[PDB]
C-alpha cells in the first residue's frame, strides 16, 4: 500500500512529508529487493494517479544515482549485487511501462537510465539497446511509446562515460536522426529527439570524426532549425551553438554555405527565445576566438601552435553583425527593467565582445550608426546610439578613439540631462566607462582629476 | 482578474507625518534578545478622520509590505535611547504586521537628529492629543 | 480559490543562499549563522501586485547531498524555480548546469531563475563577465544580496510576470488592517516595562555594529 504514502509526498504539511520520508527509508533500509519490486509494480500498474507513479519512478532513480561520484558508485555496486530474478523482474517491469504514461516528463525513463548506468558497462543488459531502436523505429510504435524512449536514449547518452557505447554510437545516432527527420508527424517526438541529440553531442565525438557522419548530422540538424515550431527551433539553434563549441575546427565546410543565413534569420526574427540563441551563436564564436587567439599570443612563444585553427569567421561577418545589432538595440520600452534579459542586452554584450575581438576594426562599422542617430528625436534610437559608443570604447587603440572630445563629450553631457530616464541612465554608464579610459587617452594629468571628478558628479 | 480597485485604506485617515527610517523589532521570543532587522520604509502616522485614533503604520521599499502596524497608546511615554541621539525605542501591546495580535518591542533610526527629533515631537503631540482624548 | 497559490522550488547548493532569502521576505532579518536546512522547508510567501494577491508556496530545498532526503521528490507538480549560487565561489556556479538538469528532467519547461547571491560581499571571485549559462538556456539572470537588500525582490516579479502573464506587472502596496485594542493585567504591564528597559540598554551595540 505504497500508493498512500507516495500520494502523500505533494501534500505540503511538514508532518505528512516527514512521516512519508520515514516509511520511504524505512522500506527502503528493511528489503531494497521487495522495495524496488513493489515500486516497480506500481510505477507500471497505468490505473494508479500521476503523483504515485511519478514518485516511485523518482524513488526508484534516486535508489541508483547519486550527484557525488563515489555515492552514485556505490548505489550501482550495490545494485549488482541485488537478486538476478529481482533484477529481471524490476528491470522487466520498467521497460514495459515505457509508452503508458500520458505526461510528457516520463519519470520511467530515468529509472531506464539510472539502471542502464549500472549495467550497461559491465554488460548485464544486452537487450536494452535493440529494444530501444525496435521502439523508436517501429512505424506502429504510439507519440508517448517515442517520446519516452528517445529521452531514455538522451539520458543513457548523457550520463554513461562515452567510451562504453562507442560500438552501437551509430545505431543510437540512427535512432535520433530519425526521431528528427521531416517526415515525423509529431511535434512532442521531434523536441524530444532534438533534446536528446544536444545532451549526445559530447559523448558522439568519433561519429562527428567520420566526414560522412558529421556531414549528416550538420545536414539534418540545419533542416532541423527551419521547424515550423518554435521550440525546435530553439533546441536547434542550442544544438548548433554547441557543435560550435565543441567542433569549431570541423566548421569551416559548413560556415557561410548554409550557418550564415540561417544564425542571420535568427537573429532578425522577432520571437525573444530564437534572436538570444541568434546573438548567443555569435556570442561564443567571438569567445572562442578570442581564446584562439589567447592560444596563439602563447605559442608565439613556443614557435607552432597546437590546434590554432582560428579562422577570423567574426571578422569577416563583422559587416554584417554590426549593423543588426544597432538595429536590434533599439527594441526597448521604458516600463521594461534593464536587467530584463530581452534581446537588448545580449547585442550589447555581443557588441562588447565583437568590440574586444576585432579590435581597431569595430570603429568604421559603428561610427556612422552614431553620427546619425546620436540626435535622432526618439529615445530609443538615442539610447541605442550612445549604448554602442559606450561599447566600442574597450579594445581599440585610445590613439584611434581620440574623436570623442572633439563631438562625442559635449552631446553625452546634453544627453545625461535628457528628458528620458533610459537614455540618461545610459549615458551616465557610457562616461563611467569614459572616465576609465580617459586616464589612458589623455596626454598629461593636468586634468584628469577636475575632469574625472566632474563627470562623477555629472 | 480580481483587481477591482487596489484600496491602500489609508483614506478617511489624515497623514500626520511621513518620513524614511529604519526600524527594527527586538526578540523577545528568542533566547538571545537582541535586535533584528524589520525594513527600511517611510514611517506614517495616520489619525482617523472622526474617530480621533491615532496609529503607526510603516510599509518596506521596492516590496511595499506592512512590518509595523499598531495604534498609538498614552502608555507608550518614557522609555527613550537617551543615550544615542539617533535611536527611538518603544513598547506595543498589539501590533497587526502579520494579521495576528502580537507584543513587539521596536526601534528606528531616522539619519541622525534632526528627523528623530521632529518625529519624537510630533509623537509627543499625537500622544498628548489621544491622552487629552481618553481623559473625557 | 481565490488565491493563485504557485509551487516554487529553490534548489540552490551546499549553503550560500536560500532559507535566508526566504526569510528576508518572510519576517524580515539577516540569519547570521549557517543552520543547514534539514528537509524541504515550506514557506508561503504573499505578495500583492496590481492584477491581485499572489500566493508563493516556496519548497526550500536542502543543498547538502547527505541532508537532501527525497532528492528529487519534491520537484513534482512544481511551477517555477529558482537556481541559486553563490559569486564568491565557483564551485557553486559548476553546479548549476547539474541543478537545470534535474530541474528539467522532471518537470516541463517551468519558468527558471538563475540568481547570484553575496554580491555585496566584494572581492568577487566570479567576475559578471564569466557567467554564460544563463545565455547558453535563455535562463533570466540577476544578482542579488540578502545582507543589503539588493534586488532582493526581482526574482519573485520576473517569475509572477511570467506566470501571471502581464509584463506591465508591478509590486502594490499592501493594505493596512486596523489592529484590535486590547488591554492585559498590569503584571505583564510591568514585566513588559522590565523588557523594555532591558532592550533601550542593548539597543546601542546594534548601532555599533551597523
Ligand atoms: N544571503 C547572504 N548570505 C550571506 C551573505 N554573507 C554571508 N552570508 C551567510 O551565508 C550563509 C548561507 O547559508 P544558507 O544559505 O542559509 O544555507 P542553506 O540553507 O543550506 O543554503 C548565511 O548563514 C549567511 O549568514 C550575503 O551577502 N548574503
Ligand atoms: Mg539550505
Amino acid at each position: 500500500e505504497l500508493i498512500t504514502i507516495l500520494e502523500k509526498t505533494v501534500s505540503p504539511d511538514r508532518l505528512e512529508l516527514e512521516a512519508a520520508q520515514k516509511f520511504l527509508e524505512r522500506a527502503a533500509v528493511e528489503n531494497l529487493p521487495t522495495f524496488l519490486v513493489e515500486l516497480s509494480r506500481v510505477l507500471a500498474n497505468p490505473g494508479n494517479s500521476q503523483v504515485a507513479r511519478v514518485a516511485a519512478g523518482l524513488q526508484i532513480k534516486n535508489s541508483l544515482t547519486s550527484k557525488d561520484p563515489d555515492i552514485k558508485a556505490q548505489y550501482q555496486q550495490r545494485w549488482l549485487a541485488i537478486d538476478a530474478n529481482a533484477r529481471r523482474e524490476v528491470k522487466n517491469y520498467v521497460l514495459q511501462t515505457l509508452g503508458t504514461e500520458t505526461y510528457r516528463p516520463s519519470s520511467a525513463s530515468q529509472c531506464v537510465a539510472g539502471i542502464a548506468c549500472a549495467e550497461i558497462p559491465v554488460n548485464q543488459w544486452p537487450e536494452l539497446i535493440p529494444q530501444l531502436v525496435a521502439n523508436v523505429t517501429n512505424p506502429n510504435s504510439t507519440e508517448h511509446m517515442k517520446e519516452s524512449t528517445l529521452e531514455a536514449i538522451g539520458y543513457i547518452c548523457q550520463d554513461i562515460d562515452p567510451e562504453q557505447l562507442q560500438d552501437k554510437s551509430n545505431e543510437i545516432l540512427t535512432a535520433i536522426i530519425q526521431g528528427m527527420r521531416k517526415e515525423e508527424p509529431s511535434n512532442n517526438v521531434k523536441l524530444a529527439a532534438t533534446n536528446a541529440l544536444l545532451n549526445s553531442l559530447e559523448f558522439t565525438k568519433a561519429n562527428f570524426d567520420k566526414e560522412s557522419e558529421r556531414h549528416f548530422i550538420m545536414q539534418v540538424v540545419c533542416e532541423a532549425t527551419q521547424c515550423p515550431d518554435t521550440r525546435v527551433r530553439v533546441a536547434a539553434l542550442q544544438n548548433l551553438v554547441k557543435i560550435m563549441s565543441l567542433y569549431y575546427q570541423y566548421m569551416e565546410t559548413y560556415m557561410g554555405p548554409a550557418l550564415f543565413a540561417i544564425t542571420i534569420e535568427a537573429m532578425k526574427s522577432d520571437i525573444d527565445e530564437v534572436a538570444l540563441q541568434g546573438i548567443e551563436f555569435w556570442s561564443n564564436v567571438c569567445d572562442e576566438e578570442m581564446d584562439l587567439a589567447i592560444e596563439a599570443s602563447e605559442a608565439a612563444e613556443q614557435g607552432r601552435p597546437p590546434e590554432h585553427t582560428s579562422k577570423f569567421y567574426a571578422k569577416g561577418a563583422l559587416q554584417y553583425l554590426v549593423p543588426i545589432l544597432t538595429q536590434t538595440l533599439t527594441k526597448q520600452d521604458e516600463n521594461d527593467d534593464d536587467d530584463d534579459w530581452n534581446p537588448c542586452k545580449a547585442a550589447g554584450v555581443c557588441l562588447m565582445l565583437l568590440a574586444t575581438c576585432c579590435e581597431d576594426d569595430i570603429v568604421p562599422h559603428v561610427l556612422p550608426f552614431i553620427k546619425e542617430h546620436i540626435k535622432n528625436p526618439d529615445w530609443r534610437y538615442r539610447d541605442a546610439a550612445v549604448m554602442a559608443f559606450g561599447c566600442i570604447l574597450e579594445g581599440p587603440e585610445p590613439s584611434q578613439l581620440k574623436p570623442l572630445v572633439i563631438q562625442a563629450m559635449p552631446t553625452l553631457i546634453e544627453l545625461m540631462k535628457d528628458p528620458s530616464v533610459v537614455v540618461r541612465d545610459t549615458a551616465a554608464w557610457t562616461v563611467g566607462r569614459i572616465c576609465e579610459l580617459l586616464p589612458e587617452a589623455a596626454i598629461n594629468d593636468v586634468y584628469l582629476a577636475p575632469l574625472l571628478q566632474c563627470l562623477i558628479e555629472g | 482578474p480580481d483587481e477591482q480597485e487596489i484600496a491602500t485604506l489609508e483614506e478617511d485617515e489624515e497623514e500626520l507625518f511621513c518620513n524614511r527610517a529604519k526600524l527594527f523589532r527586538f526578540a523577545s521570543e528568542n533566547d538571545l534578545p537582541e535586535w533584528k532587522e524589520r525594513g527600511t520604509g517611510d514611517v506614517k502616522l495616520l489619525k482617523h478622520k472622526e474617530k480621533g485614533a491615532i496609529r503607526l503604520l510603516m510599509r518596506r521599499d521596492k516590496t511595499l509590505k506592512i512590518c509595523a502596524n499598531h495604534y498609538i497608546t498614552p502608555m507608550m511615554e518614557l522609555k527613550p535611547n537617551a543615550g544615542s541621539d539617533r535611536a527611538w525605542v518603544w513598547n506595543t501591546h498589539a501590533d497587526f504586521a502579520d494579521e495576528c495580535p502580537k507584543p513587539e518591542l521596536l526601534a528606528i533610526r531616522f539619519l541622525n537628529a534632526e528627523n528623530a527629533q521632529k518625529f519624537k515631537t510630533k509623537f509627543e503631540e499625537c500622544r498628548k492629543e489621544i491622552e487629552e482624548r481618553e481623559k473625557k | 480559490a481565490a488565491q493563485v497559490q504557485f509551487k516554487l522550488v529553490l534548489v540552490g547548493d551546499g549553503g550560500t543562499g536560500k532559507t535566508t532569502f526566504v526569510k528576508r521576505h518572510l519576517t524580515g532579518e539577516f540569519e547570521k549563522k549557517y543552520v543547514a536546512t534539514l528537509g524541504v522547508e515550506v514557506h508561503p510567501l504573499v505578495f500583492h501586485t496590481n492584477r491581485g494577491p499572489i500566493k508563493f508556496n516556496v519548497w526550500d530545498t536542502a543543498g547538502q547531498e547527505k541532508f537532501g532526503g527525497l532528492r528529487d521528490g519534491y520537484y513534482i507538480q512544481a511551477q517555477c524555480a529558482i537556481i541559486m549560487f553563490d559569486v564568491t565561489s565557483r564551485v557553486t556556479y559548476k553546479n548549476v548546469p547539474n541543478w537545470h538538469r534535474d530541474l528539467v528532467r522532471v518537470c516541463e519547461n517551468i519558468p527558471i531563475v538563475l540568481c547570484g547571491n553575496k554580491v555585496d560581499i566584494k572581492d568577487r571571485k566570479v567576475k559578471a563577465k564569466s557567467i554564460v549559462f544563463h545565455r547558453k538556456k535563455n535562463l533570466q539572470y540577476y544578482d542579488i544580496s540578502a545582507k543589503s537588500n539588493y534586488n532582493f525582490e526581482k526574482p519573485f516579479l520576473w517569475l509572477a510576470r511570467k506566470l501571471i502573464g502581464d509584463p506591465n506587472l508591478e509590486f502594490v502596496a499592501m493594505p493596512a488592517l486596523a489592529p484590535p485594542e486590547v488591554v492585559m493585567d498590569p503584571a505583564l504591564a510591568a514585566q513588559y516595562e522590565h523588557d523594555l528597559e532591558v532592550a533601550q540598554t542593548t539597543a546601542l551595540p546594534d548601532e555599533d555594529a551597523a
